[PDB]
């Protein structure tokens, strides 16, 4: 299988990943407005598969801890969204055995879109108010199958986004956590046994986003 | 196979935004016959390695955009709407307006009776966005027509940077390059928001950290850069010179300077004349009435030969180093802390971290871009250069003054002399007193020092070779009379950006070229400028989309019916729809190729400007008119292939070729051969070259700018020179002043990060910056005396940076002298008590003309905002996300309030002073509810003031 290692201690919130996702899939842009934040779009939706979340936490002395979270589907090893979806219709949510990608097919119109989002402990799935189909990050399975990096991984300049085989990524995450701890001593890996998107957080994952971990 | 990319032709490009120069791969439908289907990063490109920030990442949405211009548009005097017209009509009518204005205003001889052969009735703005070949051709077209008011983007950064670094090092350019940031042991980012404004640069900043480096951000605001640094140090706006002055004193007090480097390679040892002194914030030779200095009073004491006297013992009290120590004694931590608002603890921390790079086997780099670099902005950068010379960080891997250029080709556009004071290759524009070519060449200072290379002594070869590229059938001395001259008697700054807007408002301009710029948003005091454009008879706008400049006449508060300005809007093609080169901040001149054909009836800038000129030439050939010679004889046949502008042919003319069989440097050269280096150019007319800096870029071996070869020696690969990827001027010297990186033996100071090394009779690694055996030449070959200048007696404000207060309104006290404000230099209306500042975000570009048309970037940053502290929010009863009115003496606008701890009140003379932050990326044109330019608020009072202007911020209910 394949795995994303996301080192958030290197993220500059450039949002190259956010734009690159929409470029590769030719997705449309939402109607957005500024409500007192750089964060936009404010949430994932049918047409936004990745958004960078901004969070400001007060620290002692000058400046802040500015916490950046490029949110995507975790592509869980044991997908709860599949388990729930398979109660309505088996096929709607399938698992690629090559890559480990959790993929929503066109049969997600048939299943209960509401409850399959509830089952997701990361609150990832989003419903089309029209076709009633579920959309999210598909791990750019298209590109991964063809021995290319996902768009968000390739576009990232900082070395935040890393992609490859589960073994060599977990090996990287452990070695990187060791060096990052010297700068951010409260650094941790998010659910490194349950998912294929392993986020390195500089501090309490709940500070980055409510559904940052299970 | 990936279906989206299957069947599409794959070509390479370079990003059309910032000066990092990120590689793209473009996929073009129908094997190159149709539209672009995909644009993403070039994985083989050694700067970005496939990475793109959201601007580069969104270039597909820029190019394949149905809001883009399709054909020329015309607007008749007082017309309420655009009238779509053909190219033939637009260029023809444009060519007639030029001739009408030229003939009517062309002055052969100024009042004083001196030859000038110029027009002062036509001005041109732009552009750093055009290809290098297009910038060169444009400059020459404008100069053949006799224009002197020729400016672009570069002015805002040039005026501070180039004179600061030229004075210090002998060249004005970024000393190192992006990949080299990775070799640095301490990175000081100060007057830069690189994480947002040069994003791919942070690939190499973070890799510097991985290998042990400390990253320091010095900024009044906490940014996305600050979040990824080891040390965030807040600084009060305009307290930079105090801060750097404290660092100089810290380095000298604690003996942290690189002694051998300083004694040999800087001017530390040179004896300043007895006439030099400093007292009460004034240097010697001050004229109180005129408010300027007699710089002869700052001269060096010359020996019998005429060479500045030196004490290698550094004992003489008039040694530069000893006068430096004296001058900066006053910048103690207590005074610097009080004025900067930086804690003594953090100052000591930052000072200790960075001055540790004075170690011969450690390298420190300073990164600055625009920041706030006003009256003493030149002296700010001088202090950075002086710190780097003290620590011996100039010429070494991970060192240098990395003065980050803004636009993709602002380096190239400057190199092609699209500023009023310079021809291509930084040969000055002649003034009225420079009556002959011999007199022009007489102005170059000479050195009697045999160790001093003084390379600028070759200038006559470059000027002659230049005039032979434009006018190859004439003698250089004869051709010299064709090109216009500025008034020797007038201030140089009267020909610059800010006075072009002043003159325009006084209706002293008939015509303006707005070529790849948006003045109506870019210019400070937008209300004034938008009204001033109404006083033009004709305006030529060449851009990708309809914009605030093209359509100023139907702008906010405007009435088309009573605006008589005749506008031609010519739609140019995007970067991926044409071939050519762009020169990045690191001087990497990078060849890119056509993907899709020009969208609709759009044209490359080369074809627009060349076709426009040919129609002007045609009119003069049939009608005659004012002094036709320069227009008639200009060699545009070398610019053209298959009835079209040839990027390839212009690039070969810019590199240059021998016009006859010539013997140079004791080597035979055949006629028609490409000149292989500027070393082999001549003054006798044997050679031509559009730009001597390009001599070496396109040789008989081919187009070196189009090299995509990642081949590196171990010592090259250790510091990421990539000398076989594209070509950088001068002659592929990737790190400038690299002779300073080795002792008089030729051994590196830092063998683990060698730039050059003397091995077996040759320099190995980078190309040596100046030929000659180890210890036989002074390392700064473009300097007259050959030394890194700690003492700079050519600067208007004095030979040492001194704190003079740039932030007028809230400051009354200078703790360093009697002299509050700059002695060679605002209303402060109490109704506007806050410091307005303007800056960028990652997702938008310049005035936003380009990025406001890209839906994915509008998605991320849809509206103008006003960032304010929690303290100012509490004072003015503003909540996060509330609509506010920001106002000044110049205008007012509405924006969304972002309340953030990233902004903190300045503490100035026992008072809380609140700073108000606005993005200048917005304009009335597009999008809906996006907002208008923050330059509605900025004052006019030759560079505009955009970082500190007075505002009020009120909540709107
Ligand atoms: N995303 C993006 N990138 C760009 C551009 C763009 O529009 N958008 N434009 C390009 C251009 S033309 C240029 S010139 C460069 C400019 O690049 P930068 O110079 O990085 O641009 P700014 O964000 O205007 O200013 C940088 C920082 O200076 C800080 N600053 C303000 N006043 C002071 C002061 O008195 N002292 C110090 N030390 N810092 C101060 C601001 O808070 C800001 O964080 O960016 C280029 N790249
Ligand atoms: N308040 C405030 N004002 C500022 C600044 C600030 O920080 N604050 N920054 C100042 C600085 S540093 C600068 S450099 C200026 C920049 O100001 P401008 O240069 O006037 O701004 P833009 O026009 O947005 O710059 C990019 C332009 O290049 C055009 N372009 C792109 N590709 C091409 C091409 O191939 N051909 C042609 N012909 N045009 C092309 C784009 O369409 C766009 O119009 O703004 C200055 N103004
Ligand atoms: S993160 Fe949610 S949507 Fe994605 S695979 Fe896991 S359960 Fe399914
Ligand atoms: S992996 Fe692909 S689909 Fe998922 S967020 Fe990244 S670019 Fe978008
Ligand atoms: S591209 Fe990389 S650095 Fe930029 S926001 Fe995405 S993850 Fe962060
Ligand atoms: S905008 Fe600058 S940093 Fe971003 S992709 Fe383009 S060249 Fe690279
Ligand atoms: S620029
Ligand atoms: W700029």
């Amino acid at each position: 299988g394949k795995m994303f290692f996301v080192d958030l201690s290197r993220c500059t919130a450039c949002r190259g990943c956010q734009i690159a996702c929409k470029q590769w899939k030719n997705l449309p842009a939402e109607e957005t407005r500024n409500t007192g934040s750089h964060q936009n779009p404010p949430d994932l939706s049918y047409v936004t598969l990745k958004t960078v979340r901004f969070t400001e936490k007060s620290r002692k002395g000058p400046g802040i801890d500015w916490l950046f979270f490029p949110e995507q589907c975790r592509h869980c090893v044991e997908p709860p969204c599949k388990g729930q979806a398979d109660v309505d219709l088996e096929g709607a949510v399938v698992k690629d055995e090559t890559t480990g990608a959790v993929l929503f097919t066109e049969l997600t119109a048939k299943v209960d879109g509401e409850s399959v989002r509830s089952a997701c402990p990361y609150d990832i799935p989003r419903i089309d108010p029209v076709t009633k189909r579920l959309s999210k990050c598909d791990m750019c399975n298209d590109r991964v199958q063809n021995g290319l990096l996902p768009a968000c991984v390739k576009t990232c300049p900082t070395g935040t986004m890393n992609f490859g085989d589960e073994q060599e990524m977990l090996a990287l995450a452990e070695k990187r956590l060791a060096e990052v701890k010297k700068t951010y001593p409260g650094a941790v890996l998010g659910d490194p046994n349950d998912v294929r998107v392993v986020y390195l957080f500089t501090r309490d994952p709940k500070d980055f986003y409510e559904h940052a971990v299970a | 196979e990936l279906q989206k990319l299957q069947w599409a032709k794959q070509t390479t490009s370079i990003c059309c935004y910032c000066a990092v120069g990120c590689g793209l791969i473009v996929h073009t439908a129908k094997d190159g016959q149709g539209r672009a289907v995909n644009v993403e990063g070039d994985p083989d490109h050694p700067i970005n390695e496939g990475s793109l920030c959201p601007k580069g990442a969104s270039i597909f949405q820029l190019g394949e955009n149905d809001q883009r211009g399709t054909q020329p548009l015309y607007r008749a005097p007082f017309s309420d709407t655009w009238k779509p017209v053909t190219w033939d009509f637009a260029l023809t009518e444009i060519a007639k307006r030029i001739k009408k204005t030229r003939d009517a205003s062309f002055t052969e001889k100024n009042a004083a009776g001196d030859l000038v052969n110029r027009t002062e009735a036509i001005a041109s703005f732009g552009s750093a966005a055009m290809d290098n070949e297009e910038c060169w051709a444009y400059g020459n077209i404008l100069r053949s027509l006799g224009l002197v008011y020729i400016e672009h983007q570069a002015r805002i950064x040039h005026s501070p940077t180039v004179p600061a670094l030229a004075e210090s090092f002998g060249r004005g350019a970024m000393t190192n390059h992006w990949n080299d940031l990775a070799n640095s042991d301490c990175i000081l980012i100060m007057g830069s928001n690189a994480a947002e404004n040069h994003p791919i640069a942070f690939k190499w900043v973070l890799r510097a950290k991985d290998k042990g480096a400390t990253l320091i951000h010095v900024d009044p605001r906490f940014t996305r850069t600050s979040a990824r640094c080891d040390v965030y140090a807040p600084i009060r706006s305009g307290a930079d010179i105090p801060f750097l002055g404290g660092l100089i004193k810290y380095i000298l007090d604690n003996k942290l300077y690189f002694t051998d480097y300083v004694r040999e390679y800087t001017n530390a040892s040179l004896i300043v004349g007895e006439k030099f002194s400093f007292k009460d914030g004034l240097f010697s030779g001050y004229d109180a009435a005129n408010k300027k200095y007699d710089k002869s009073m700052w001269a060096f004491e010359l020996d019998a030969n005429g060479v500045p006297k030196r004490d290698p013992a550094l004992k003489h009290p008039r040694c530069v180093i000893n006068l430096l120590k004296k001058h900066y004694e006053r910048y103690n931590l207590d005074k610097v802390a009080a004025i900067t608002g930086t804690s003594k603890e953090q100052l000591q921390q930052v000072y200790k971290a960075y001055a540790a790079t004075g170690k011969p086997d450690k390298a420190g780099t300073i990164m600055y871009a625009m920041g706030w670099t006003h009256s003493v902005g030149v002296q700010n950068i001088r202090a950075m250069a002086m710190i780097q010379l003290l620590l011996g960080n100039i010429g070494v891997a991970g060192g240098g003054v990395n003065a980050l250029r803004g636009e993709s080709n602002v380096q190239g556009s400057t190199d092609q002399g699209l500023l009023a004071h310079i021809w291509p290759g930084y040969n000055p524009v002649p003034n009225s007193k420079a009556a002959t070519l011999e007199l022009y060449n007489a102005a170059t200072p000479q050195s009697k020092d045999p160790m001093s290379v003084n390379w600028w002594q070759n200038r006559p070869k470059y000027v002659a070779s230049y005039l032979k590229a434009l006018y190859p059938d004439e003698e250089p001395a004869a051709a010299y009379d064709y090109l216009p001259r500025i008034d020797a008697g007038r201030k140089l700054t009267d020909y610059f950006w800010l006075n072009i807007f002043e003159k325009m408002d006084k209706g002293e301009f008939k015509g303006l070229f707005a070529w790849g710029m948006n003045p109506a948003c870019g210019g400070a005091n937008a209300n004034k400028n938008r009204k001033a454009m109404g006083k033009l008879e004709w305006l030529v706008n060449v851009n990708l989309f309809e914009n605030e400049t093209s359509s100023f006449w139907k702008g906010p508060g405007m009435n088309p019916a009573e605006i008589g300005t005749e506008v031609f809007f010519l739609p140019c093609c995007v970067s991926i729809e044409k071939e050519g080169s762009v020169a990045n901040s690191g001087r990497w001149m990078q060849w890119r190729y056509r993907g899709p054909k020009p969208y609709a009836e759009t044209k490359p800038d080369g074809d627009i400007m060349l076709d426009m000129f040919k129609k002007v030439r045609e009119l003069y050939a049939k009608e005659g008119g004012a002094y036709p010679a320069p227009i008639a004889k200009l060699n545009i046949a070398d610019w053209e292939e298959h009835n079209e502008f040839s990027p390839t042919k212009v690039a070969k003319l810019m590199n240059g070729y021998f016009l006859k069989d010539t013997e140079v440097g004791g080597k035979q050269f055949k006629k028609g051969q490409q000149v292989p280096s500027f070393a082999f150019l001549t003054a006798d007319g044997s050679t031509c070259s559009g730009n001597w800096l390009h001599a070496g870029s396109f040789t008989d071996a081919g187009n070196l700018m189009a090299r995509r070869d990642k081949t590196q020696t171990p010592e090259q690969a250790r510091i990421g020179l990539f000398p076989n990827w594209s070509f950088c001027w001068p002659v592929n010297r990737r790190i400038l002043y690299n002779r300073a990186s080795v002792d008089k033996t030729g051994k590196p100071w830092n063998p683990a990060k060698a730039v050059i090394e003397w091995k077996d009779g040759k320099w190995v690694g980078d190309v040596v910056d100046g030929g000659g055996d180890p210890g036989t030449k002074h390392p700064f070959i473009m300097q007259t005396h050959g030394f890194g200048a700690l003492y700079g007696p050519g600067r208007e404000e004095g030979p040492f940076p001194e704190h003079y207060e740039p932030l007028e309104c809230p400051v009354s006290k200078n703790p360093f002298s009697k002299q509050l404000h700059n002695p060679v230099a605002a209303v402060c209306d109490p109704r506007y008590p806050f410091i307005g500042t303007t800056y960028r975000v990652t997702e938008h570009w310049q005035t936003g003309l380009m990025t406001r048309r890209c839906a994915w970037l509008v998605e991320a940053e849809p509206q103008i905002f006003c960032e304010i502290s929690k303290e100012l929010a509490k004072l003015r009863g503003i909540g996060n996300g509330d609509t506010v009115k920001v106002s000044s003496l110049r205008g007012a606008l509405e924006a969304v309030a972002i309340v953030t701890e990233r902004i903190r009140p300045f503490k100035i003379e026992g008072v809380d002073v609140h700073m108000v932050g606005l993005p200048w990326h917005y304009g009335w044109m597009v999008p809906k509810n996006g907002g208008d330019t923050a330059n509605l608020l900025t004052p006019s009072a030759g560079i505009p003031e955009t970082k500190a202007f007075m505002v009020d911020v009120r909540k709107v209910w």
